[PDB]
């Protein structure tokens, strides 16, 4: 199955659960996503190499710029939640409560 | 589950055409023009069955007819072949347009002795 | 902002949903959604409080996470027989990842702690857009994909999404959560069917959709956010108040009103199986989220609580709001009762 | 003058000019005089381990010309 | 002799630089009135090279790995930035370069960020945010127009662009689009007039004028030069490196005439001016070939 | 749904970027192109559990085409037992360097 | 008018609407075609005999079937 | 300086994905990554790769990095660790360093799959005669091919320009 | 003349290793000889472990990652 | 693994150059003693013009193939959609001082 396929599936779920999991920040979130997108990258890149997928190969090219533009989304948004505060801690975000 | 079929060295010998890059290469368009008008049936072969370990008698047949193709430019001209050749071994990733004078040399010694 | 822009961006909200709903190929469904992601953010905060801010902050995390999740099961799937064909896929494990980021993606009971938080602090088009859209993007994606999926998964988020929006209101005033946790009853309801004849799963979700539609209508017939300021929508005219009265009661799901009309049938095509023990749970649960509903009724539709003048000063003035189409959608919403052989309109 | 530059000039010309020469003396020194085979395509790489298979030097330069005709 | 190839390669990076800084400051000098400098030792050899010696001896003072990872790779980006340079024969045959100066040029931004960050929170951190912005407004118009170039030669193998050079210089069918081309060299390379902006300063100092021989020799292949030659590359080496130094001399040139802009003269003038001038030639470059039927051959 | 405006215009702009063996650039194939061929040519006109039923081998064979896992199974049983008889130390391996 | 308040926008403009445009106008984009179809990458595939065609020439040498002689009068 | 090279450079991958999933400060969390970035390049350019790993590492290293040390660097400032960052990269590293002891001293690892740890030197073509890559036409098709694809791909990024600036006090 | 050339170097590189893993395997169980695991009796290509196993190191080097990092 | 061991070395020999800077003198004589909007409005858009370069950039390698209408309609509509949104911040007076 192709060995390095396993680590770079089990870096992804260690990605995925420093997205969920965080205690300070969101910019750091943010980054543990961006790393997440690298993973999906990779895999796909590498699978697609490999099997001489010649015809689409616009599949790690186009996901990675559209999960680009999606991480620049979010970064403006962090940058508004940072300018209407001081910070962007987890904290102080408890506003509009449940 | 099923067994293989690999037709052994009984039929898998003949000696190969033990002759390097460049020579090969700058010997291409003589080598397809008057041979190589049986290797079709090779590839006719080789693409109508898709099954290697099949074809060998036509790649024993493209083999000789190569063998004999340079038994034949051995024995008559050239000897500036080889001038040829050597002139146009060195320059790299093989330009064609570098060496011309021997291209013409080789061209005349062709055309007038065969 | 611009009118133009928000024309554009409208578009874009359509072409993108049109997109999840129109390709055979997969890149195409992700671009879908990522494009309905990014458009759907503007339509948020089109005031400018830190209350849409945070709002929009939750949706894009949940957003993206269930996207990405999306396009893990989609490359595993490739890891698997390898094809990028929408059709049964060839993993156990793809699907269930395909199914939890789904969930994610709408919103069941698991992953339902974002949808009453952003739909609280924003304007009321924003919360219409998305509970539209974003509940009619991915049952496309489920329609095409249903045979490949394990029963417990749907089973579990159905169960316990009708469940936890029951459960769920009993506490809360604000009518953005009440809807919101409507929202996420009424799309257990719409799972709860998927395996065993998608058509209800789709009938269910148009139903749903313009009853959603005429619910937000008469929530923008004036500015209104608690129940209090519907008591003052019952002094200030009375037709607001009946009409409110039959689509909360439609919502409801009472035999002689439309609404009902969604959850027999599905009933029905349940029980064509052995499947009873499920049925007599989710219509328990069903008779559970009636109770937000009739607490609403009897706060402002038929008890007639105490007034505040200003509303003298209100009388002189006509109600000219615009309405996109209240009247069509509210009486069809309603009166449709007979026209349950309209089911087989949908193949 | 500017005739005081030009030391400075040719000095720092030469320390441009030495690295070019060394690459280039060392690839026509340590390939038997025959350039470096450059390759960019499978297929030349393809010709290039038949042609270091069949020297027997295991050396893909040393080319082995039109004597194995017999 | 490989590891040859590559100390043949930068050992004279350093002879290099501080030969330059020298050639530098006699050639200002001499664009002023000042023989500057000649006293100190034959010409002023000993002169940078000493001064080079006592820079290494000042015994500074001082977040601590962030001081130590920013030079450490802006110098490995000037020590590993001239290896698919084609003088005559090149180091690695890169199937792609051009896209590996793109890379390491936004790697140049990374350790620019690096080292504002590690100056630990000052108004001169401030400005050098501002400088990693406007380094960074470069990129676009530096690959684009490099596209463009490229466009006229079909691989980005850049042996190809030796093949190409051969005729008529690559400078006639292209020349507004290389003039703005060597306008973002002036802008990449962080000098005058594009300004402003501890240690150790040697090894920083040693990194920009690395990138600043980096960019003149890649101007002087890509546009112009001489004909490769082989079994005598050394007569397009010494051609080269003569064409190269008259740049590098015209580029140090141009930067001893003018005041340096506005930052947000120098914004303005970078949108509002190049980058549409740079889609309008790109696009006319793309329809170019097309209309007279020479596409180059892409192998 | 499943929207076929695809099928209305009948346009291919999707039918290309959807499995390997369509019409590549370049007319190279993929590694296991026959295997697809014969695997379609096997469901084209079944109903998508017959196709489980009655494709089972092709589609078996496809899937050990794609990953080639229990060839690689078989790779490791044989090298681990030439370890265990290199330890052994019966015919120090003539496979390398001979026939 | 606008010739002195942005030129290089003008200029911009000019040669874009040329870009545009000039493609309707040619010789050459016929011989553009005939370059980039007739290069052959593959191998050219040999077929069977008996389909009696008068045409496909059985040698390489016979110039009986398509071929270019343009190419070498430019 | 073995066989597996590959698997030696998955391996500093999975540790750089761990150095940044642990939970840094972000600044050192954007230094991970940027390793993580690189040896991720050197992954698939050893699959080769010589076009599109090295691409997309200007995006992704070359675009994204950049800004987001940027935004970091300007928004906040955590301005001079703790047990559970730590905590979490020793967590990390023992299930790395178990993956390892798995993987060397048996035959297989299965989590719920079946992974033949060896040579990957499988799969591999046997040397055909390609002649330019796969990558070249490969990215060289979204032209002759790619109508629609192109065509909504940068119409989601106009539309994505659009939404930026507006967000950021469009207009 | 290459392709004929790479044809016969294949089937002696497959003779050669089901010669010799019929002498690395002859006292185990199970393991038939000659197991095409694919159950279609067709040409298969095989994936540079079937053509170069048992080498340790150099020509595999050479050989699956040659092209990749020469020069 | 050729160009890893230029890698390798450059790198070494800059760590030896860094350390030669720092940890040399042995003579250890005597030891003493708010941010804007459009900052970042620049960093995305710079962003955004790189993801269209990204879509841009593999046009060359493209020239070789017959449709050759196509390439030219698309290209020219990639470039005139980047145009297009470098004209919308001009004409929305948005990167402006």
């Amino acid at each position: 199955m192709s060995l390095v396929y396993m680590n770079i599936m089990m870096a992804f779920t260690v990605s995925l659960t420093g997205l969920l999991m965080y205690r300070s920040h969101l910019m750091s979130s943010l980054l543990c996503l961006e790393g997440m997108m690298l993973s999906l990258f990779i895999l796909a890149t590498l699978m697609i190499l490999n099997s001489h997928f010649t015809l689409a190969s616009m599949m790690p090219i186009i996901l990675l710029v559209f999960a680009a533009c999606e991480a620049a989304l979010g970064l403006s948004l962090l940058v508004m939640v940072s300018n209407t505060y001081g910070t962007d801690y987890v904290q102080n975000l408890n506003l509009l409560q449940c | 589950p099923g067994i293989v079929e690999l037709p052994s060295l009984e039929d898998l010998k003949v000696q190969e055409v033990k002759v390097s890059s460049s020579v090969l290469k700058a010997a291409a368009h003589h080598y397809g023009a008057q041979c190589d008008k049986p290797n079709k049936e090779f590839m006719l072969c080789r693409w109508e069955e898709k099954d290697p370990r099949r074809c060998l008698e036509e790649g024993k047949l493209v083999n000789q007819c190569a063998l004999e193709f340079f038994r034949q430019i051995k024995r008559h001209c050239a000897e500036p072949f080889t001038e040829y050749w050597t002139c146009i071994d060195y320059s790299g990733l093989q330009l064609f347009r570098r060496c011309r004078k021997e291209q013409a040399q080789f061209d005349k010694c062709v055309l007038d002795k065969l | 902002m611009n009118p133009i822009i928000l024309i554009i961006i409208l578009m874009t909200v359509m072409l993108g949903t049109i997109i999840v709903m129109i390709s055979t190929h997969w890149l195409l469904i992700w671009i879908g959604f990522e494009m309905n992601m990014l458009a759907i953010i503007p339509i948020m905060m089109k005031k400018h409080n830190p209350r849409a801010t945070e709002a929009s902050t939750k949706y894009f995390l949940t957003q993206s996470t269930a996207s990405m999740l999306l396009m893990m099961a989609i490359i595993i799937n490739l890891m698997f027989s390898g094809q990028w064909t929408v059709m049964k896929l060839f993993n156990p494990m793809a699907s269930m990842l395909m199914t939890m980021a789904l969930a994610m993606k709408l919103g069941m009971a698991p992953f339902h702690f974002w949808v009453p938080e952003v739909t609280q602090g924003i304007p009321l088009s924003s919360g219409l857009i998305l509970l539209t859209w974003q509940k009619l993007a991915p049952m496309s994606v489920l329609y095409q994909i249903l045979p490949s999926i394990n029963l417990d998964l749907i089973l579990t988020l159905s169960i316990l999404s009708i469940t936890i929006g029951g459960w769920g209101g009993l506490n809360q005033t604000q009518l953005r959560k009440i809807m919101a946790y409507s929202s996420i009853a009424h799309m257990g309801w719409m799972t709860a069917v998927l395996l065993y004849n998608p058509t209800m799963t789709l009938l269910n979700l148009i139903i749903y959709i313009i009853m959603t539609s005429t619910m937000f209508t008469l929530f923008m017939a004036n500015s209104t956010t608690t129940t209090l300021s519907l008591s003052h929508t019952w002094n200030k005219a009375p037709i607001m108040t009946i009409l409110v009265l039959i689509t909360l009661l439609s919502m409801g799901g009472l035999p002689p009103l439309s609404g009902f009309m969604p959850k027999w049938m599905i009933i029905q095509e349940m029980t064509k199986n052995d499947s009873i023990i499920l049925p007599t749970l989710m219509a328990i649960t069903a008779l559970l989220n009636l109770y937000f509903y009739m607490r609403l009724t009897y706060s402002t539709a038929l008890t007639m609580f105490p007034s505040t003048n200003n509303m003298k000063m209100k009388w002189q003035f006509p109600t000219t709001k615009r309405m996109t189409l209240l009247p069509t959608m509210t009486v069809l919403s309603t009166m449709l009762l007979p026209l349950t052989p309209i089911l087989s309109i949908l193949e | 003058m500017w005739f005081e530059v030009l030391p400075g000039i040719a000095v720092m010309g030469v320390c441009l000019f030495i690295p070019g020469m060394a690459t280039a003396r060392i690839h026509r020194f340590s390939n038997g005089g025959r350039e470096k085979r450059v390759a960019h395509y499978s297929y030349q790489w393809y010709l290039m381990e038949r042609d270091r298979r069949v020297s027997g030097v295991n050396r893909y330069y040393v080319s082995k010309g039109l004597e194995n005709i017999d | 002799m490989f590891m040859i190839n590559v100390l043949t390669l930068i050992i004279p990076i350093l002879l290099a630089v501080a030969f330059l800084t020298l050639v530098e400051r006699k050639v200002l000098g001499y664009m002023q009135f000042r023989k500057g400098p000649n006293v100190v030792g034959p010409y002023g050899l000993l002169q940078p090279i000493a001064d080079a010696i006592k820079l290494f001896i000042k015994e500074p003072l001082r977040s601590i790995s962030m001081f130590i990872l920013a030079p450490i790779l802006a110098l490995t980006l000037a020590l590993t930035m001239w290896i698919p340079l084609p003088m005559p024969y090149p180091l690695i045959n890169m199937n792609l370069g051009v896209l590996f100066m793109l890379a390491m040029s936004s790697l140049a931004v990374y350790s620019i960020l690096w080292s504002g960050w590690a100056s630990n929170s000052k108004y001169a951190l401030i400005g050098a945010l501002r400088a990693v912005a406007q380094t960074i407004s470069y990129e676009v118009t530096l690959a684009i127009i490099l596209l463009s170039v490229l466009l006229m030669n079909g691989s980005f193998t850049l042996s190809t662009l030796i093949i190409t050079q051969e005729q008529v210089w690559l400078i006639f069918p292209a020349w507004p689009l290389a003039m703005m081309w060597f306008i973002s060299t002036l802008a990449e390379t962080n000098r005058a007039p594009f300004d402003l902006t501890a240690g150790p300063f040697a090894l920083f100092f040693m990194a920009e004028y690395a990138n600043i021989i980096m960019m003149n020799i890649f101007t002087t292949t890509l546009f112009l030069g001489a004909f490769h030659n082989p079994y005598m590359p050394e007569l397009y080496t010494i051609n080269f490196t003569i064409k190269s130094l008259l740049l590098s001399i015209t580029f140090l040139w141009i930067r001893a005439s003018y005041p340096r802009f506005r930052y947000d003269q120098l914004m303005h003038l970078l949108w509002k001016n190049f980058l549409p001038l740079t889609l309008a030639l790109c696009m006319w470059h793309v329809s170019l070939p097309i209309l007279l039927s020479s596409i180059p051959p892409q192998t | 749904p499943f929207f076929d405006v695809q099928k209305k215009l009948g346009v291919d702009l999707d039918h290309w970027m959807t499995i390997q063996s369509a019409e590549q650039p370049h007319r190279i194939p993929a590694r296991c192109h026959a295997f697809e061929k014969e695997w379609i040519e096997c469901a084209h006109g079944i109903g998508s559990i017959r196709a489980e039923k009655e494709c089972k081998i092709e589609f078996e064979d496809f899937r050990e085409c794609l990953l080639r896992q229990k060839t690689m199974k078989r790779l490791n049983a044989i090298k681990r037992q030439r370890d265990k008889l290199i330890k052994e130390g019966k015919y120090t391996p003539p496979p390398h360097h001979s026939g | 008018n606008v010739w002195a308040k942005e030129p290089v926008l003008v200029a911009s403009f000019a040669i874009a609407g040329l870009a545009v445009i000039l493609p309707t106008l040619s010789p050459y984009t016929k011989y553009s075609l005939m370059i980039n179809r007739a290069t052959p990458y593959n191998y050219p595939v040999p077929l069977r005999d008996d389909g009696n065609m008068p045409d496909v020439p059985s040698h390489p040498q016979d110039p009986q079937g398509p071929s270019l002689e343009w190419l070498k009068r430019l | 300086m073995m066989t597996y090279i590959v698997f030696i450079l998955s391996i500093i991958f999975v540790m750089g994905f761990v150095g940044f999933s642990s939970k840094p400060s972000p600044i050192y969390g954007g230094l991970g990554l940027i390793v993580s970035g690189g040896v991720g390049c050197g992954i698939v350019l050893n699959f080769g790769g010589s076009f599109l790993g090295l691409m997309v590492f200007l995006i992704y290293l070359g675009g994204m990095m950049v800004v987001f040390g940027y935004t970091t660097a300007m928004a906040t400032e955590q301005y001079p660790s703790n047990k559970v960052v730590l905590g979490t990269f020793i967590t990390g590293l023992l299930m790395e360093f178990l993956m390892v002891y798995y993987v060397l001293k048996d035959k297989e690892v299965e989590i719920v799959f079946k992974f033949n740890g060896m040579g990957d030197w499988v799969i591999y073509d046997t040397g055909d005669s390609g002649f330019f890559s796969e990558e070249a036409m490969g990215i060289a098709a979204l032209y002759s091919y790619g109508t629609w694809l192109v065509i909504v791909t940068g119409w989601s990024l106009l539309i994505g320009v659009v939404v930026i600036m507006e967000i950021t006090r469009g207009n | 003349l290459l392709q004929a050339e790479k044809d016969r170097r294949v089937l002696q590189m497959l003779r050669e290793n089901l010669e010799e893993e019929a002498t690395i395997m002859k006292d185990v169980p199970g393991w038939k000889v000659g197991e095409s695991v694919f159950h279609t009796t067709r040409w298969v290509t095989p994936m540079m472990g079937e053509l170069y196993g048992l080498r340790t190191g150099e020509e595999i080097l050479s050989s699956t990652y040659g092209f990749i990092w020469y020069t | 693994m050729n160009l890893m061991i230029t890698l390798l070395t450059n790198f070494t020999l800059a760590t030896l150059l860094v350390t030669i800077a720092f940890w040399l003198p042995q003579l250890n004589v005597y030891s003493e003693k708010p941010f804007s909007m459009k900052f970042f409005l620049v960093a995305i858009t710079f962003l955004l013009f790189d993801l269209e370069i990204a879509l841009l950039l593999p046009l060359p390698w493209a020239s070789q193939t017959t449709n050759l209408n196509t390439m030219l309609t698309m290209a020219l509509l990639l470039i005139f959609l980047l145009a297009v949104s470098l004209a919308y911040e001009w004409t929305q007076k948005g990167l402006e001082w």
